[PDB]
């Protein structure tokens, strides 16, 4: 069986994270996964322990209550993380409350089983709209906001920068679909050409990349920007290929928030990302996380029994004499050895977190309007219903560890903004994000010069030249079209269609209206 | 909730042999690490070797050393203690205890027993 990581409490709350990759193609049905993961996995179960602690230390949330958790691999897989989530339904101490997962199309796949057993779901990165439907998912919310507004955000970005026709690339799964399809809902409506949309699955071998890279190159030079509603290892799957075929730095990814500023999709194929535009959300670094983390050692702490195997990844060494000792490393872990060096921080670690309060304050106001006096769980709460923890859910009015009220809407999903970065270079051989614009309540703010600073054109056709030079549509896409000039007596109507001026009439000099022949 | 066993002791004559077996319950035994430590009447224990959770890393006593070997097979979910040529010294009850969590041994959080054996080394 796996490993968990427990905690005791009056109260036990589910979780569900990716501490490890998602298994290989080889051993897929074996449920092998695959390498440890720090920032979705082991970063991400501390911040669960941490944020709980703080949660019994605050007298004011829970009072006289204990929150414990069961935390679960979720591995990035719909396999692996439904059957933990059998492991939570086990039971019928039971599960109250189920934080994550990562990928929408996983967290369907776990809500499906949930909602059976009236179990509350939060999700911190799950952005798809279709986990919007109540009806389909009665017990399931997100801190984020539905991703009908990043979708809208990549339209504006295309918009702004009088991109046409883009190429279209999204992970094969819920989120990558669904937010595809209303990137291409919204595109279209305001006039962008999709050459052609591609999908394919973040596992997919080299010769798959390859492949799907030798297919982009084909609208090649016209369509240069590649709209990539992409999670993660599908971009940095692109990248590879593109250093495998050697078609880097000709065309321009637009990435979603899989790839919002994460360094391990960019790391060792830097040259290959150059001008990348990518969307992040509005999640600042959480300060009380970072003094918690990087104090932590594998010899102190003992909850996390990944961690173990994480320290011996992370440093590439064996611990000498430690339980969870690998001796695959060839070389010994010093004790100067440090989790500072090198520190990144989750980018999405402020939704973690502000879940788990979410889920603490749902409680709490449950608490009150069951138990008023009574300091504690009283024979109302015992057992606690499933269904009036998500009535009380739904209606939380709180504010959030990023100093920011986190409220719940009808479709339960929480309000949110994003970040617009660019993976440019900061000097020579250095390459790394900058924040270049921003996106909220429909209003895009960007910096232009940060940017470029050197221009790139991806239009399938340029404008005709004012004088008489008609549009008129190619074989078959809209944006292709021949400029083709207009007869010695015909005046331009609009840029699409020719007028002819009728006898005794002919084009003035602007070619906008008609003038009598002298 | 894992439950430990422990076999293969008794009584055995100066510079004998005798293996040690410590069977347990339930899955996830590959995922804790495996320690035998010895107690004498009077005395106070004393750890006698270790084996990783993922088995292949060992560590011994001085004492111990080049005497003794610690071996695991977790698809039997056992593990084995093999004592050749043991001494009047050696006598003591000897458990088995599994350990997810420590420091370099002998600091191991052990929060799994056994029942014990009792091994007698006659002069
Ligand atoms: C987009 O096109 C408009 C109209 O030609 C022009 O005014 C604007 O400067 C262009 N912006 C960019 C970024 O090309
Ligand atoms: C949250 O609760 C406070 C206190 O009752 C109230 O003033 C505030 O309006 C509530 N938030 C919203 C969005 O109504
Ligand atoms: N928003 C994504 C979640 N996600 O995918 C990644 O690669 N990173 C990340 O956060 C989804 O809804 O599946």
């Amino acid at each position: 069986r796996r490993v968990v990581a427990h905690m005791p409490g009056d109260i036990i709350i589910g979780a569900l994270f990716s501490v490890h990759h998602q298994p290989t193609v080889d051993k897929v049905h074996e449920r092998k996964c695959g390498a440890v993961r720090e920032q979705y996995g082991i970063q991400r179960v501390e911040a669960m322990l941490h944020t709980l602690e703080r949660i019994n230390s605050d007298p004011t949330l829970l009072p006289n209550i204990t929150l414990g958790c069961e935390i679960r691999d979720s591995c990035w897989h719909s396999a692996v993380a439904l059957e933990q989530s059998i492991e939570f339904i086990r039971d019928s101490k039971p599960i109250v409350g189920v934080i994550g997962p990562g990928s929408s199309s996983v967290a369907i796949q776990v809500q499906n089983l949930l909602q059976l057993f009236n179990i509350p779901q939060i999700a911190y990165s799950a952005t798809s709209m279709d986990l919007s439907d109540k009806t389909l998912f009665k017990y399931f919310m997100r801190v984020v906001p539905s991703d009908a507004q990043q979708a809208r955000a990549m339209v504006d970005i295309v918009k702004r920068y009088n991109w046409t026709y883009v190429s279209a690339v999204h992970t094969e799964g819920n989120y990558g679909e669904s937010g595809m399809e209303a990137f291409k809902d919204m595109s279209a409506k305001e006039g962008i050409c999709i050459a052609h949309s591609y999908k394919i699955y973040s596992n997919a071998g080299e010769q798959s990349f390859d492949k799907l890279l030798k297919k982009l190159t084909s609208h090649l030079p016209k369509a240069r920007v590649v709209a990539c509603f992409c999670e993660g290892m599908t971009v940095r799957g692109l990248l590879m290929a593109m250093r495998r075929l050697g078609l880097a730095g000709e065309f321009l990814l637009l990435g979603s928030d899989g790839w919002a500023d994460r360094y391990d999709v960019t790391d060792g194929y830097q040259r290959e990302a150059v001008g990348g535009i990518t969307i992040k959300l509005q999640s600042p670094d959480v300060k009380w996380f970072d003094d918690y983390y990087l104090k932590l050692r594998p010899e102190t702490n003992h909850r996390n029994p990944w961690f173990q195997e994480f320290w011996q990844h992370r440093f590439q060494c064996r611990l000498e004499g430690f339980p969870q000792e690998n001796s695959k490393y060839n070389k010994t872990c010093n004790s100067s050895l440090t989790l500072k060096t090198h520190h990144v921080q989750d980018s999405k670690m402020g939704f973690v977190i502000n879940a788990i309060y979410s889920m603490a304050y749902g409680l709490h106001n449950m608490q009150m309007s069951l138990c008023p006096g009574y300091a504690g769980l009283c024979d109302a709460m015992k057992p606690i219903d499933g269904r009036k923890l998500l009535e009380s859910l739904m209606k939380t009015n709180f504010t959030g560890v990023s100093g920011d009220t986190i409220l719940f809407d009808e479709n339960g999903d929480s309000p949110g903004r994003y970040e617009i970065m660019n993976f440019k270079e900061m000097g020579k051989d250095y390459f790394d994000y900058i924040n270049v614009g921003s996106w909220d309540n429909g209003e895009l703010k960007m910096d232009d010069d940060e940017v470029w600073s050197n221009i790139i054109r991806s239009v399938c056709s340029e404008p005709c030249e004012k004088g008489q030079i008609k549009v008129i549509r190619k074989g078959e896409v809209s944006c292709c079209w021949t400029c083709t000039p207009c007869k010695e007596n015909e005046y331009v109507f609009d840029e699409y269609t020719c007028k002819a001026c009728q006898l005794g009439s002919w084009p003035t000099d602007d070619l906008t209206g008609c003038d009598l022949i002298p | 909730q894992v439950q430990l066993v422990e076999s293969g002791g008794g009584l055995v004559q100066a510079g004998g042999s005798l293996r040690l077996s410590c069977a347990a319950s339930g899955r996830t035994f590959t995922s804790y690490a495996m320690g035998w430590f010895r107690q004498a009447p009077g005395k106070e224990r004393e750890s006698v070797a270790a084996i990783s959770s993922s088995g292949g890393s060992t560590h011994y006593a001085d004492s111990v050393k080049g005497r003794f070997t610690i071996s695991r097979d977790n698809s039997k979910n056992t593990v084995y203690l093999q004592m050749n040529s043991l001494k009047p010294e050696d006598t003591a009850v000897y458990y088995c205890a599994a350990a997810m969590y420590g420091s370099r041994w002998p600091d191991w959080e052990y929060d799994y027993w056994g029942q014990g054996t009792q091994v007698t080394v006659s002069s």
